[PDB]
Parts: C-alpha cells; structure tokens; sequence
C-alpha cells in the first residue's frame, strides 16, 4: 500500500479532486462524496443482512494506493519492483503509445495542463447536475429491495386457505 | 497457542521517494514461474424419470 | 494467446512481464505454468527530460536520459545498459527554449569519429606534399 | 489492463486514443476516469505513395 | 513496377556531411598551391 508525497508539484497539474481530503473523516476525495450522496438504499421474519468483510472505509484506503502508485511510478508497481519517474516524463512514455513522437507534450506542456485541470473540473459538475448519470448502480439496489419486500408481501396471500393467519386458522 | 481476533492488516505500509529529476534503473532480473488452474468441464450424468 | 503467441495485456497471462506458457493436463481441468519476467534489485540515479546541446532539443529515439551525478547518457526502460550519447540514439526537433526543466549536456555523432580519423589523416598527406 | 498499464485494444478503455484511468470508489461499484486522446480539426492535402 | 508514383528530390543529410568536407578540402588545395 502506498502513499502519496505530501508535496503537489505534478508539473501544473493539480490531483485535487482525486487525490484523498484529510478534512473529512473517513479520507474520501471530492469526487465518490458526490457518489454516497446520489445513491438512495433485522427484518420481523429471518431476513438478515449480513454486513461486508471489507468496510467502505477499507476499500477507499485501497485505490488511493492504486491511485498514489501510477502517478509516480508509471506501469512498473503493477509488473515488478515500485521504481520512481518524474511526472513530466511519465506523460511522455504515454504518447509513444500513441504513435504521436515525444517532442510534442515538451513543446506545448501548458496547453496539455491547463486542458487535463479543466477537463476534471467538467465531471464534478455533470455528475452534479443530471440525475441519471448513476443509473447503473441504482438499478441494483432498487431491484434487491423490490424482490426482497414482495416476499413479505406473500404472507398475507391465503393461497386458497381459511386464514392468511397461521394461528388463526390453529 | 490459542484464538485471538483483530482487525486485518491492508499490508506492508510502503511509501515512495517523488522527485522531479530522479530515476530508478533495473540492474538484474529473475525468472520465476507462476501456476494457474481453471476447470473445463463436469461428470455428465443423465436420470430416467 | 498465452500459449500461441507472446501476450501484451498486462497481468492476464502470469503476473508480470510475460514471456510464454507450457499448458498440462489434469482430471477435470487444466493448469498452466505461465513464465514470468521481473526486474530484480534497482538503483535510483538523476534524470532529465531533455538535453540541449547548440540550442536544440534533444530526445532519445527509444529510453530515456540518466546520470549518476557525474556524466549523462541513455539507457534502455528496463534494463541498466550504459550508452555514449549518439545522434543515431538522439534525435533533434527544434530549438531548446520552451522544454520547462531541461539541463546541459554535450551531444556525440558517431559521424565525427569517422571524420576525426579522415581529418587528421588528410593533415599528414598535405605536410607530406610540401617536401617537394 | 488499463489502469496498470496503457491498453491498445480500440474502445475497450474509453472512445478515442488512451493514455490512462483513475479509479474512484463507490457504493457496490466502481466509477472510471479514461483520458482520452482525441484529434481536433483536420486539414486535407495532397499525398504520393 | 509501382503505382501513383511521383518525382521528387530526395536530400541526404550525411551528403552536406562529406560536400563541406570535400568543399574545405579543395580549399585547401587551392590555399596549397601558394607556397
Ligand atoms: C558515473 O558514470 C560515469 C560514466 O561511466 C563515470 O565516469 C567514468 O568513471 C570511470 C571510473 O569509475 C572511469 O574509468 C577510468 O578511470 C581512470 C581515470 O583515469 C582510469 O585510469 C581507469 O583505467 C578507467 O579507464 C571513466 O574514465 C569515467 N568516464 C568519464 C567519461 O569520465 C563516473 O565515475 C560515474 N560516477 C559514479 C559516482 O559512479
Ligand atoms: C545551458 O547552457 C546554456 C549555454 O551555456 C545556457 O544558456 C546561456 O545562459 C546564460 C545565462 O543564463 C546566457 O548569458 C546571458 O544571460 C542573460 C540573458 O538571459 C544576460 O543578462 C547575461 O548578461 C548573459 O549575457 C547565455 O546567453 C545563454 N546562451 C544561450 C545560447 O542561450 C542555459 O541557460 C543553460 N541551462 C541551464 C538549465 O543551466
Ligand atoms: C522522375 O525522373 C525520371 C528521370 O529524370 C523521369 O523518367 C524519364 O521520363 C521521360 C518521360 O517518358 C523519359 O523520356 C523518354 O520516355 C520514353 C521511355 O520511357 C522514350 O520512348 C521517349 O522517347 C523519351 O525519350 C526518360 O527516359 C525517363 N528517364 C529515366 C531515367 O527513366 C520520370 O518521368 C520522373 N518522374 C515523373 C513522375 O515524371
Ligand atoms: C534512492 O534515493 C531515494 C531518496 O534519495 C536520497 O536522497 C538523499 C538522502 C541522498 O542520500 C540520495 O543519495 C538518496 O538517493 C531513497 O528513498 C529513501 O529510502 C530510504 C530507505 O532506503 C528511506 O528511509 C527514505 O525515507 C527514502 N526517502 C524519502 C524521501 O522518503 C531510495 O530508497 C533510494 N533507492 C534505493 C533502491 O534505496
Ligand atoms: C478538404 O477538401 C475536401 C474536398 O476536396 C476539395 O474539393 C474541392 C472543393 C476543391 O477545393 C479541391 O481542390 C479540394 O480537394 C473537403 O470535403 C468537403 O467538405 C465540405 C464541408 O466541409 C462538403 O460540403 C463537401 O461536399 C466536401 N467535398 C466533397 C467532394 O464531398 C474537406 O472538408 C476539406 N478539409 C477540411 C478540413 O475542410
Ligand atoms: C489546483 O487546481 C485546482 C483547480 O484548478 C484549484 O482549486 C481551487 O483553487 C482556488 C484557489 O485557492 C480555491 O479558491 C478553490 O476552492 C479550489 N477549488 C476547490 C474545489 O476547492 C487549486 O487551488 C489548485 N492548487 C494549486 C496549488 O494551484
Ligand atoms: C543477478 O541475480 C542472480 C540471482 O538472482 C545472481 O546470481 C547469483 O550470483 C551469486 C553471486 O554472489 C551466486 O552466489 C549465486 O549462485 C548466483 N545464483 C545463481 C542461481 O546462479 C547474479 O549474479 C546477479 N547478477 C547481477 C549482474 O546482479
Ligand atoms: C523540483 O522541485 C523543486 C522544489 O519542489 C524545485 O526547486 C526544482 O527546480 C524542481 N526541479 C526542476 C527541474 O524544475
Ligand atoms: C610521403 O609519402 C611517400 C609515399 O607516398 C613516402 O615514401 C614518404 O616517406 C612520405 N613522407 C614522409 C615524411 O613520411
Ligand atoms: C486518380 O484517379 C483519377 C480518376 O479517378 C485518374 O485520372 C488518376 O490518374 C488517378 N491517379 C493516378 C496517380 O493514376
Ligand atoms: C593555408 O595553408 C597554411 C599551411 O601552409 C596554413 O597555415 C593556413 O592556415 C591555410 N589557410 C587557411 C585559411 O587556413
């Protein structure tokens, strides 16, 4: 599990709304708090919820590793031994894969900055705004609890019975 | 020896030395070898009602 | 894929740097003995993002620029392999004014070697011609 | 594939020309940030095998 | 043999190489022929 440098010098990017608030109690960033409030989510007979092995602060220790590794190291972490590079040249690998020739990024290294800061700041706001950006994940939540309550439901039925009530009928 | 509880351990902590102008080159390497395991198929079986 | 040819996805065929596998049987099942490539103990050094040598910009055609703290010179991504700075290793685009962070260095052509050589050797010849 | 690593697969990690993806954790999910090359405005020519 | 082909110069940067060279050269001859 890796950390991130307390240092913010990535060239003129800024990782802000990525990079882990220590403000808020539990370290989430900017971005997934907007995600835990769009979401909307025992039981008399048996029904149980057991809770996750791992808890939801757990998992965001986790991509802050995931995240704080590949904006220093590159692909390396990932295949081998963790080895540091400056972010200036880790852009520069990227466009090799590309097919576009390095001396671009160096030439133009504002416009690329300025153009990646932007872009970040266009997600908060659109997931912001519509909300059905998050209809993947509110379909499985509504369709557990649907199924789960028409089960509760079918007590009541008499299913060609005197009585619905067991001991009623007793 | 005896039965405890705890809370688990995300790993070994390890943190990375960021720079602007430092670089870490591989010197030597090794070769090992990593096994995998996937099953393709049951023991078919047919009833007679 | 794994097996038929070399695999690019990283950590689909073995976990690292793949290089083939050697499928074998089992009841129920089969299991692969995937080949791994990792790099083993590193060493950190200093590093550049360009090298500007008569007010151009230069960029290594494949790897990067390292030093040690005394000399520059260019090495492969993953694997420590020292190089004399050359011009076919190095080419050149544009002037050095706008590369944010670059450094100094002197940049070799292993065409002046061959012209060294000539050069010198055509010195002798006309020192020779003056005897008559 | 594409978090670890730049992926060549065409649409498989975000229309366009890859470069990499930032994870971002959610409710009983997972939420992707691809960026993506895209090429701006054209010019025509004329050209010679 | 090929089709759609054009004409075209082609340089040769390791030409101006050797042409200043065998340029500076006959310099030389000609600045030999004063003594
Ligand atoms: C960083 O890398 C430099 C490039 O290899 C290296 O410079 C080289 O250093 C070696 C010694 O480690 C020299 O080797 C020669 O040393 C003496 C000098 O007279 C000779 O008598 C020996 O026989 C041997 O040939 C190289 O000459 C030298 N190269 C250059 C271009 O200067 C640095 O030493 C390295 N620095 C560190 C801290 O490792
Ligand atoms: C890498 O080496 C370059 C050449 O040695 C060097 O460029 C030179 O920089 C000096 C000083 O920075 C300039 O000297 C003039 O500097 C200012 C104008 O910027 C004047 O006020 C001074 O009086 C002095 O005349 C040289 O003119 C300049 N040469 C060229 C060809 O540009 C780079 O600065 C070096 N880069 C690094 C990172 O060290
Ligand atoms: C690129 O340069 C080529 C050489 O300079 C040139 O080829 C020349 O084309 C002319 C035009 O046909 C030929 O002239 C002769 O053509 C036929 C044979 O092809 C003869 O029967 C005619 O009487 C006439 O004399 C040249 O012989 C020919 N030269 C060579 C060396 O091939 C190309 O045409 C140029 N490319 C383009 C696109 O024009
Ligand atoms: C390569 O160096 C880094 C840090 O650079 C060091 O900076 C100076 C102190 C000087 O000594 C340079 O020559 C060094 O290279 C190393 O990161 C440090 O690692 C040690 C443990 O080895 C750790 O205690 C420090 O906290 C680390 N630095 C920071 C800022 O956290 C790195 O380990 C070196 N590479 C290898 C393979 O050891
Ligand atoms: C590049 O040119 C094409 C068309 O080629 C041109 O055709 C003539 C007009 C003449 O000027 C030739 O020498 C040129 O080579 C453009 O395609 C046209 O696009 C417009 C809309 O932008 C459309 O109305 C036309 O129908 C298109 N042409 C055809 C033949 O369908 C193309 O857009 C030009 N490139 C850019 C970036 O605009
Ligand atoms: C990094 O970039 C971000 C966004 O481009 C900056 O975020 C804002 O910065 C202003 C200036 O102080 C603040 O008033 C805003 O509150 C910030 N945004 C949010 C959402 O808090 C940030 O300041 C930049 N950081 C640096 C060091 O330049
Ligand atoms: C790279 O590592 C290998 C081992 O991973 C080294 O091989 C060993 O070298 C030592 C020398 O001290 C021997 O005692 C061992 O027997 C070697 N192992 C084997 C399996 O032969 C190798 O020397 C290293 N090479 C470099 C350049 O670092
Ligand atoms: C690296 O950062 C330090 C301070 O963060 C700065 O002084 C130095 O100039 C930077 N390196 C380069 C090459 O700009
Ligand atoms: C000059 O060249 C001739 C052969 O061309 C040789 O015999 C002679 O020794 C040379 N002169 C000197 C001073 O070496
Ligand atoms: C391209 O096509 C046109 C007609 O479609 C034809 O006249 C021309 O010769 C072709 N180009 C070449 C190089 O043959
Ligand atoms: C011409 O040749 C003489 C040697 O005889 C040399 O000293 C001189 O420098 C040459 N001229 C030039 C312009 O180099």
């Amino acid at each position: 599990i890796y950390k991130t440098p307390p240092i913010k010098d990535f060239g003129g990017f800024n990782f802000s709304q990525i990079l882990p608030d220590p403000s808020k109690p539990s370290k989430r960033s900017f971005i997934e708090d907007l995600l835990f409030n769009k979401v909307t989510l025992q039981k008399f007979n048996g029904l149980t919820v057991l809770p996750p092995l791992l808890t939801d602060e757990m998992i965001a220790q986790y991509t802050s590793a995931l995240l704080a590794g590949t904006i220093t190291s590159g692909w390396t972490f990932g295949a081998g031994a963790a080895l540091q590079i400056p972010f200036a040249m880790q852009m520069a690998y990227r466009f090799n894969g590309i097919g576009v020739t390095q001396n671009v990024l160096y030439e133009n290294q504002k416009l690329i900055a300025n153009q990646f800061n932007s872009a970040i700041g266009k997600i908060q706001d659109s997931l912001s705004s519509t909300p059905s950006a998050l209809g993947k994940l509110q379909d499985v939540v509504n369709q557990n609890a649907q199924a789960l309550n028409t089960l509760v439901k079918q007590l009541s039925s008499n299913f060609g019975a005197i009585s619905s009530v067991l001991n009623d009928i007793l | 020896q005896s039965i405890i509880a705890y809370t688990m351990s995300l790993g070994a902590e390890n943190s990375v030395a960021y720079s602007n102008n430092s670089i870490a080159i591989p010197t030597n390497f090794t070769i090992s070898v990593t096994t995998e395991i996937l099953p393709v198929s049951m023991t078919k079986t047919s009833v007679d009602c | 894929e794994c097996v038929l040819g070399q695999s690019k996805r990283v950590d689909f065929c073995g976990k690292g740097y793949h290089l083939m596998s050697f499928p074998q049987s089992a009841p129920h099942g089969v299991v692969f003995l995937h080949v791994t490539y990792v790099p083993a103990q590193e060493k950190n050094f200093t590093t550049a993002p360009a090298i500007c040598h008569d007010g151009k910009a230069h960029f290594p055609r494949e790897g990067v620029f390292v030093s040690n703290g005394t000399h520059w010179f260019v090495t492969q991504r993953n694997f420590y392999e020292p190089q004399i700075i050359t011009t076919d290793n190095t080419f050149v685009s544009g002037n050095c004014d706008v590369v944010i962070g670059i450094v100094n260095n002197t940049v070799y052509d292993p065409l002046q070697p061959e012209l060294d050589s000539f050069k010198e050797e055509l010195d002798k010849y006309f020192k020779n011609h003056t005897s008559p």
